[PDB]
């Protein structure tokens, strides 16, 4: 557990100084693909639950 | 214009030509065959392993030490090597079967150095407690316990001509023993800091000792201060001497200084690098041994690496 | 004159001190017995040995997908056999700590 | 071009920390198995 947790804070520390590992184009592509999929599905987004929500 | 300025003889410089990167732990003591074919090492990886001296490959890694291996030597007369480490254990690795056969016992603390008597079949071992022991091979029976020091006994060499046994200890003193009666012949108080390496020559007399202050040099009957050598001022670990008078002192901060026996002239002053993983302050030499050819000088260092050096075929690095 | 307990002062015949391997193999003639070391060259022999050992190693299906090519596998190639000895960063510890934990 | 974490070249290479003129060998798996002796007696 010592070894996992220190390898994990080395990789969390190298996320910050080494930038995001995903490029700008490489993430805009994923985002545009999901909005195309969801509008082709007509997926109405989830509302925040009201305090007087039924179920 | 200095006294003995003009007369050191020109020795050529040494250069790396391979490093050997195999252990997982500080490689700690090197020995090499009487028949030049392969060499052997201990570690703090608790694994002895032997290596082809020509191509550098790994022949086999044989294990059995509970803790680190502080010393390993391979016998000339008999076909088996001996090992010793901080698990209080001293072992006789038979080489025809690659297995332990004697497994000496009696040291009350860790075991630092061992050496074989070159003519008769005994074995002299030096420990951390305060003592050195004369193990009788074939009986695995302590002939003598050489009880005369007051702290750890860092190294021991032994020879055929009197005086027999030389123990340099961590209580800053050398002493020279009688192998027969067991009592010390002559102790040598110098060396403000502890002595950790002695070596003998092997053509003529005159051994030499190693310490952080002022590597010195002695003379075998009675002990006689021949000379001290120059300011190699780290806490040095090893001394080795070639049959044509070159002498390498290896130290704990990575620096290793070449000399000559004749004058005392510091020749090369080589300081090697670490191999990629190690941090900068981890270079340090724990073993160095020449070949039987004495064309190869190969050092076991704290960077978990054996570094193998050779000569250089030029002429214009001339003496000052 | 009255040594320690191993000599005369004790009858404790312990096991592990029992006459095992009670004769010594001497290195016989076909190996590197010291008579065959008192004359051998060691230098030209080592040199020819390493001079001998040195020469041993001598469309229309997926055009709607987004990432049409990553164009590179490892971005050059995958053959390293390198040796970091900082033991948390060594590749042995990387493969250990991706095989077992998940 | 950004480096991924799973290779992450933390260190110089051995060839570029020791020069291209020395040799560096990474022997971490032995030949000559434990059954095969070193001395190989008269038989």
């Amino acid at each position: 557990t010592r070894l996992y947790l220190k390898a994990e804070q080395e990789r969390q520390h190298n996320y910050l100084k080494d930038g995001p590992y995903i490029t700008a184009e490489e993430a805009v592509a994923v985002y545009t693909t999901t909005v195309h999929w969801l509008e082709s599905r007509r997926f109405s987004p989830i509302p925040f639950p009201p305090l007087s929500y039924k179920h | 214009k200095a006294p003995t300025m003009p007369k050191p003889q020109w020795h050529p410089p040494w250069k790396l030509y391979r490093v050997i990167s195999g252990h997982l732990g500080w490689v700690r003591c090197i020995a090499v065959e009487p028949g030049n074919q392969w060499f052997v090492t201990g570690s703090a990886d608790r694994t002895i392993k032997i290596w082809d001296l020509a191509s550098g490959k790994l022949k086999l890694s044989l294990t059995g030490h509970i803790s680190t291996v502080r010393g390993v030597i391979v016998s000339t007369r008999s076909p088996y090597l001996f090992s010793c480490g901080e698990d209080k254990q001293v072992k006789c690795w038979d080489l025809e079967y690659n297995k332990v056969i004697r497994h000496y016992h009696g040291h009350l603390s860790a075991v630092y150095g061992l050496d074989l008597h070159p003519t008769i079949d005994v074995l002299v071992t030096c420990s951390r407690d305060s003592t050195a022991r004369i193990w009788d091979v074939r009986t695995k029976a302590s002939v003598h316990t050489l009880s005369g020091h007051t702290n750890a006994v860092a190294t021991v060499r032994c020879q055929a001509a009197e005086p027999q046994i030389i123990t340099g200890s961590h209580d800053t003193t050398i002493r020279l023993w009688d192998l027969v009666a067991g009592k010390t012949r002559v102790t040598l108080t110098n060396h403000k800091k502890s002595v950790r390496a002695v070596v003998l020559h092997p053509r003529h007399y005159t051994f030499a000792s190693g310490s952080p202050d002022n590597i010195k040099q002695w003379k075998f009957p009675d002990g006689s201060f021949i000379q001290n050598l120059s300011g190699h001022n780290a806490i040095i670990n090893t001394l080795t001497v070639n049959s044509d008078g070159v002498l390498v002192s290896g130290a704990d901060n990575g620096t290793m200084h070449l000399w000559d026996w004749r004058t005392g002239y510091n020749f090369q002053r080589v300081h090697a690098a670490v191999q990629p993983g190690s941090l900068d302050s981890e270079s340090g030499i724990f073993a160095c041994a020449f070949d039987q050819s004495e064309s190869r000088l190969l050092t076991a260092e704290a960077d978990k690496t054996i570094k193998v050096y050779r000569e250089d075929d030029t002429a214009t690095e001339e003496t000052h | 004159k009255g040594e320690g307990d191993l000599s005369q002062l004790s009858k404790q015949y312990s096991s592990r001190d029992l006459p095992s391997h009670t004769k010594i193999k001497y290195r016989q003639t076909t190996q590197d017995a010291p008579e065959e070391v008192r004359n051998r060259d060691f230098r030209r022999e080592l040199e020819e040995r390493e001079r001998a050992a040195a020469r041993e190693k001598n469309r229309r299906w997926d055009d709607d997908v987004v990432f049409k090519n990553c164009a590179k596998g490892v971005d050059d190639q995958k053959k390293d056999k390198r040796f970091v000895n900082d033991t948390l960063r060594s590749e042995f510890h990387k493969k250990f700590m991706e095989k077992y934990i998940k | 071009e950004v480096v991924l974490h799973e290779d992450k070249k933390y260190y110089p290479t051995a060839e570029e920390v020791y020069g291209p003129e020395v040799e560096t060998i990474v022997q971490e798996e032995d030949t000559q198995p434990l059954t095969e002796p070193i001395i190989k007696p008269v038989k």
